């Protein structure tokens, strides 16, 4: 549950130092390529002809140990950025040397530190290494919560520790990352590694790495508490920053020397392993997500495509869901059908879109219950899905249920339905064409006919995640536009995001449909209040639904239904990832668009600063009719 | 052991030497007492030696057996030489630092010592209670240098890689205080003058700076790279030692003028040790394992 | 050990017929998945609507168990290439609901039949369902090594059967294949189930199938022969068949009806699993190609490149390699110092391009062997490499050897050389640019210096397989040439191919280069005579290198050194596979080209088609100078 | 080709500024005294068609010294111009070399190298290392003409340029690398948001024992307008000998010389910059034994990514 490094600067014999370190119980060693103080001279004479090996050779650990228990770490005279020319010049050298041995070595994982403000040429110098050869290996950049001269003791006389607030100043170090990671194009390869210190900061600050991928977190041994019995502990606001890296899977990295002598070191391990057993048990939506994690996938398109068996039995495993569509039915069948009317007035039932039939089921299981007479049609267009149906009516259901092979929007129906129940519905509510589909189906409804579900509404929120902002650029593919990627949706379960401002509602539709002109299009703007300072890279999207009366489903994570986890949120991306400030109004625009043949979204955003259109006419992105 | 660290003679002439392997299979270190300092550093004509677990960062002697260490394990350790004075056996190993101790400096009465190290922090240390009296996490970046005033317990020298040269007086509520250009890398307070100081820096300037009026006296471009160390010379009317990463040696007079220049190592030059029998010998040791012994023309 | 499979028509329950497939010891079932008789109408009243489920129900297995023991069957009545319209139209709408069905039960794989020379329609109507919907799915096409128009008894007065040998004619069921699958666009997803008979056709005939996808071998229990005790067995004829098709890892499959009634079923299976473990044995460099045939990799630049610490540990783990090179710097010795000068004389040696050392010890253990004096010197230009080097050098070398980190073509050396020694040879000998580095190195060679080697030469073979040209035109990437990849050479363990002609010299180099002005570049015609009727995909490349005397290395398939396989051979791949009848010739051309920078090979074909010349210019691979 | 140098060739005003270099170096190297006695080796590097080695001419006719020339050039088809120039009018005087200046084994040592090897941002056609490996030649008290250069940057906004670019998609490479690489363009319709500021510079001899001809630039330009970032023009000045210059920096301009345009390095993303901030540009010249290439990034307002890393999109041929 917990995947531990131990951070060395002293390693006098390396297969000692990995036999102490492994007995520890520790799984790697973070430690130098080189000794860490054994500067090397690149241009000048006597020195740069020093003889001798420039460090120990590889034959020391075998290839596997090198690939898995070992983390390389850029020496700490290693100044890029340097105002010396000549450091400069011979840290450049020295970096390259570090990172190509790294490299040599095939170590899984490279640490470099941020330490200050300026570091385009360590930028520089580390995209030069990315782009040569074909290495592949991780790169962690070692960047704390808090700058050293921001922690530092009010001891210099003449030079006091600020103690206003300052708001974005106290976030620095994000800073430091972003345009390291800007500067290097966004490399998937490029990672944080984030140094968590004795004083935690805002909760601001801490909230600045949502989103971001921390790939290590690094604990010092300075930074632990001693307990009653003298064992190393941390403090309960520590304790918490611990279980939200343990949801991203951080490895943790003990730094530091041994302060807890009496107790040994793997006590720090010990603690970590214990705060990792006692954490906060988690939701049934937790375990059963396990695995699809910012896992990017295509929405479905149930109409278009005729859905395989096993997707219908994914979708079928939610009681919640069916016990809902029971409920609602069960409901409308008593306020249909009074008790002196029990046997004379039988209920038509049309279950549109009736899959491999749980729906058919949910309305045989609300007509005993309610005690009421109804007679179903099971419509359905995938002829696949209609061989399970026509199984069943010929094995258990009988007469009652009479199979249909067609769609919705052709079948020209024998009788009218007093109740249409379907699941036309996706995870941004209307994105598999319900409103077309139930449209189509409005000429068979009796003139007082209720449709399950009545009403169903999709919302959106601003999301800041450069680990989904990176997915969704790898999505990029040949024999079409470069940038097609980014004008489509994903079905994602969002995981490692900061959600900006609260979800507000986009498009509502609401069935049966009245007004005579219809127009399935829509409009919307939606103006989006950010208290913090982030990077836009996408909005989140969700729906709401009124199945009957008091009866609903949702994805909107505020009114979630407890125990619903077949349908993930979606995900509309943006090209180019938005700056936005504390106090900013995020302002997006949203068209539901279509023609004859295709539905489909475009989308701007108008506030801070303007995008591109999204997928204008569909360019890249069409939902077929 | 190739690359000499340290190189410190004691009142009668024995010279101390500090030594690491900063490369090859092994990153051990070593320390080495020459009662002729003419045979160092052969290992087989020695009068005592060691070897430590961990590289040697800074050496330096408290009073005439005692030697006090920075490590690269970042322990302070503080070893002594017997009555003989054939062995040095360990006193105290206290690892109290984060990372590798880079600075070591034994204050005026030869009770107390001030460690630096690449954890930021600054520690003073009561070396017979074996204890860390009091931490400084002042500075903002890895600490370069400590040197402890001639004579006040109380007095010394920081300087780090976040541009601070830091004057301290740890009788004030707020011990330390900035001192008036690229990173300061090493520090030499005058033996006459005792409110007055010198500093190298990492660009190969070295400055003559006064403790009242501190703004900065007098500079010369000495060196072509880092200067790694500033010793002063016995006599009543100093001269300064200079040495530097560009492998060179040089002696100034104390309006920083060049009067001697050596550049007989082969590699880094470390430390720098006038000899206390004859104030016109200075001897010098690097990383290429020599040990040279000048003849300056004072 | 065997992977196989029941093949059947009739399965009356499912869970009863793969239970009972099951016992027998079956991995799997090819089965219909629409009853084969159940003859279905598409566009004629009243037919068409018939009523009932059309097929049984996906509910009767579980997901997992459709998704990797059953194989979907076309009804044998589906006939796309009718020449009746009715039947045509009906097939195709047939055709589809069946390949439909199957992807919505999501079978690992689906049989269909090539039993006449035309299936135009019926590969149409498979293209676009491969164009429809979501894939993965295997198409099998069961095609029969003769077809049964040529295997049919000789029992028609007036119609008797051919006694001329036809040679093409016998052949014609190849042809089916490649007009199929040439007609689908060579898809990764159609493979061939090669239907074996009673009675085996000519070699030229089964050899026609060497190099094409085969993915299964269906035995009908009608071929084997009984023994005495009543088992089934094979003729050695088929019997040395299958030890081919066992080479290839083909999935067995038994179709028809049990014929060893008092002997069981499963004994089918066993006489397989006979065979499989009592197969002539596989030798010591079919222990080492595991998991690599017909892998493609890119062939190693290590002047361009510095190599990885592992790529150097695989190309040390040569015994024979290095056995060979010790015995030819000890023979050298030999012949330049004579017992006399035994202690009065030093040989200078230079390894050039010295690794991690296995030259340096090879010229120390021959220099002990032969009692004479060597001064070594190990030039590398990797830096990382002369890490391990001066690590070596230092505890266990001392002065002997000398570690000079430099390129060969650069280092100002202080004395002349007695004997060079290298190990800069690649798959096709010079492809690493051998001729170039020891060039450079001339002139600190004294003037009657051996170099080891002294001479290598690369070999070229046409050879035919439509599964690498497959692999090739996968490697299809964005941001470059969409046909770069089929204009690079490849390292690939050739297995799946058929060599067509034996390999010919190509390009030859000697060191020292006595002949003045002399050329790395290079320009060769070959003329390949072949005996059969195929499709040319490429070129496989080989080398032989004569490292002193008669002490020789190769690869050469006729002169490989037995144990040492370190080296694959190449491929050099050509844009369109090129038809070549027997009895023809194909012509080859290959250039070896430079400039400063760059050096490269460009090749065409001339004979008895030309194709384009390929990798013009270094276009699309370079070797690094 | 023939048309390329016929177009550079149209310049008086280049030529003239050469020849007046050239007349004032051989004053200055030989007195009234040695009028006869001293003649000055002349080495013209890269002589192209001719047009140098003819203001090598008019420059020792009217200084009244005695001139040894030395045309070297690599272009073989340039060098058929020059021998037919050599046979029909220069004779004996010019001695036509055909080959590379960092190969040519002179036989002779030059008192005066003179070269156009300079490019629209300076040293991008790759001065620095054709005069580098002609030093061997030069002598000890040598003189270099041109004898240093310099290139300057003004960031500038302009949506028709970076529109331009934009069309400059191609199939087959990076969707993204036409704006990882320098353009040479007359510069119309844009805004210069601030004055242009020295970037590398060159001297010739270069003494300094390391050489490195590598570069790295920090420039801070302050902006005084709210405007949209789009890229940085490129140019240079040139010091051909003491007060005798070169420049296509607008504010210096050589008065006449319409040769040489500016050069443009575009960036990926435009860049909105509000007024009072400062846009701070990073620039990299970069090397390897093959090639040389440039590498850029801004870093305030807001970071872009490093433009052409490793010169994946762009590199000048060694
Ligand atoms: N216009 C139309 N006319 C007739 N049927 C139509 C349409 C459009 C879609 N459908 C069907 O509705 C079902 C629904 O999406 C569903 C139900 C159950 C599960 Cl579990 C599930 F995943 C998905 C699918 O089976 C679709 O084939
Ligand atoms: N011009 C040059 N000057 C100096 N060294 C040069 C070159 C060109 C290549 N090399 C080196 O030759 C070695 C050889 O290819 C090799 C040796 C051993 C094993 Cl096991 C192996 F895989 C590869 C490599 O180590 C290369 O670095
Ligand atoms: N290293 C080298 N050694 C020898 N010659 C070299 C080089 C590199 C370039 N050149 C030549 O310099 C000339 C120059 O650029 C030029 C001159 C005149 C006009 Cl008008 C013009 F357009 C361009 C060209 O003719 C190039 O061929």
């Amino acid at each position: 549950r917990v995947s531990s490094g131990r951070d060395l600067n002293c390693v006098p014999e390396i297969a000692d130092t990995l036999g102490a370190v492994a007995k520890q119980g520790f799984d790697f060693l973070c430690m130098p390529v080189f000794h860490p103080r054994f500067k090397r001279e690149f241009i000048q004479e006597p020195a740069k002809n020093r003889p001798g090996p420039q460090t120990r050779s590889d034959l020391l650990l075998s290839g596997r140990d090198w690939n898995t228990l070992i983390v390389g770490k850029l020496s700490p005279w290693i100044r890029p950025d340097s105002k010396v020319e000549k450091i400069r010049r011979n840290s450049e050298a020295a970096m390259l040397q570090e990172l190509n041995f790294g490299a040599y070595l095939g170590l899984p994982a490279f640490l470099l530190p941020l330490n200050q403000e300026d570091n385009t040429n360590l930028a520089r110098v580390l995209t030069n290494h990315i782009h040569t050869g074909h290495h592949s290996s991780m790169f962690w950049m070692r960047v704390p919560l808090v700058a050293p001269e921001d922690l530092r003791d009010d001891i210099i006389e003449n030079a006091p520790t600020t103690h206003t607030e300052e708001y974005s100043g106290e976030e620095k170090t994000w800073m430091w990352w972003h345009n390291f990671r800007t500067l290097c194009d966004y490399s998937k390869r490029i990672a944080v590694a984030l140094e968590i210190g004795a004083d935690l900061p805002s909760n601001h600050v801490i909230d600045r790495w949502l989103g971001e991928p921390i790939k290590a977190a690094i604990l010092p041994t300075s930074i632990f508490l001693t307990n009653k019995k003298g064992f190393p502990v941390l403090s309960k606001m520590h304790q918490r920053l611990i279980f939200r890296l343990l949801k991203l899977e951080v490895q943790f990295i003990i730094t530091g020397t041994n302060h807890h002598s009496e107790k040994e070191f793997c006590s720090y391990l010990q603690y970590l392993e214990y705060l990792s057993q006692n954490r906060p048990p988690p939701n049934a939506y937790e375990l059963f997500a396990k695995g699809y994690e910012d896992y990017l996938q295509s929405p479905l398109q149930p109409l278009m495509d005729n859905l395989e068996s096993q997707t219908y039995e994914v979708f079928e495993k939610d009681p919640i869901k069916y016990s809902q569509y029971q409920q609602a039915i069960y409901k409308c069948l008593l306020d249909r059908v009074p008790e002196e009317e029990k046997d004379t007035n039988v209920q038509v039932l049309m279950v549109l879109g009736a899959g491999r039939g749980p729906l058919v089921n949910a309305s045989l299981r609300a007509a005993k219950q309610a005690d009421r007479r109804i007679k179903l049609y099971a419509v359905e267009k995938n002829p696949n899905a209609v061989v399970t149906l026509e199984n069943w009516q010929f094995e258990e259901w009988g007469s009652q249920v009479t199979v249909v092979s067609s769609d919705t929007r052709e079948w020209v129906a024998p009788e009218k339905a007093d109740i249409i129940v379907s699941e036309l519905l996706g995870s941004f509510a209307d994105n598999e064409l319900s409103p077309e589909c139930l449209d189509g189906a409005q000429h068979f409804l009796k003139d007082d006919g209720v449709s399950i579900p009545g009403e169903y509404t999709s919302f959106l929120a601003p999301i800041s995640s450069s680990k989904l902002y990176n997915e969704v650029r790898a999505c990029r593919e040949k024999d079409r536009d470069p940038e097609a990627q980014f004008e489509m949706p994903y079905v994602v379960r969002l995981h490692n995001f900061h959600q900006l401002s609260a979800p507000q509602p986009c498009f509502t539709f609401s069935h049966p449909n009245r007004d005579p002109m219809i127009d399935n299009n829509r409009y919307c703007t939606l103006e989006f209040p950010v208290e913090v300072n982030t990077v836009l890279h996408g909005f989140a999207g969700y729906f709401e639904t009124v199945l009957y009366q008091d009866i609903t489903l949702s994805i909107r994570p505020e009114t979630h239904s407890p125990g619903m986890f077949s349908w993930f949120p979606i995900l509309f991306p943006i090209k180019q990832p938005i700056t936005v400030r504390e106090g900013q109004t995020i302002c997006v625009r949203f068209w539901r668009c279509s023609n004859s043949k295709k539905v489909w979204y475009e989308w701007a955003v108008t506030a801070p600063v303007c995008s591109a259109i999204h997928n204008p006419t569909g360019r890249s992105y069409t939902i077929g009719l | 052991e190739r690359q000499l660290e340290a190189a410190r003679y004691r009142s009668d002439g024995a010279l101390l030497l500090g030594a690491s392997s900063l490369s090859g299979r092994c990153w051990a270190g070593s320390l080495w007492l020459f009662k002729d300092p003419c045979a160092a550093p052969n290992e087989g004509f020695c009068s005592a030696g060691v070897q430590t677990e961990a590289g040697v960062a800074d050496l330096t002697w408290v009073g005439e057996r005692g030697i006090l260490v920075a490590s690269d394990s970042g322990a302070v350790e503080l070893w002594e030489l017997d009555e003989n004075e054939t062995l040095i056996v360990s006193k105290f190993c206290k690892y109290e630092h984060d990372d590798i101790v880079s600075t070591v400096s034994v204050l005026s009465s030869g009770t107390q010592a001030v460690s630096g190290s690449k954890d930021i922090c600054i520690k003073v240390w009561d070396l017979a209670q074996q204890v860390v009296l009091s931490s400084y996490r002042a500075h903002a970046a890895q600490v370069t240098c400590v040197a402890a005033s001639p004579h006040k317990d109380s007095v010394f020298l920081s300087c780090s890689e976040d541009n601070r040269i830091l004057l301290w007086d740890t009788r004030c509520p707020k011990p330390a205080s900035q001192i008036g250009g690229y990173l300061p890398t090493s520090l030499a307070w005058h033996p006459q003058q005792s409110e007055v100081f010198v500093f190298g820096d990492e660009n190969g300037t070295v400055s003559l700076v006064d403790t009242k009026s501190t703004s900065c006296v007098l500079s010369s471009a000495v060196h072509s790279q880092c200067v790694t160390g500033l010793v002063f010379s016995p006599h009543s009317v100093p001269f300064l030692a200079s040495l530097s990463e560009d492998c060179s040696l040089a002696v100034l007079d104390s309006s920083l003028s060049e009067l001697f220049r050596s550049q007989a190592h082969r590699d880094f030059v470390r430390d720098a040790t006038w000899s206390p029998l004859n104030h016109s010998l200075l001897t010098t040791v690097g990383w290429d394992h020599q040990v040279v012994h000048h003849v300056v023309p004072t």
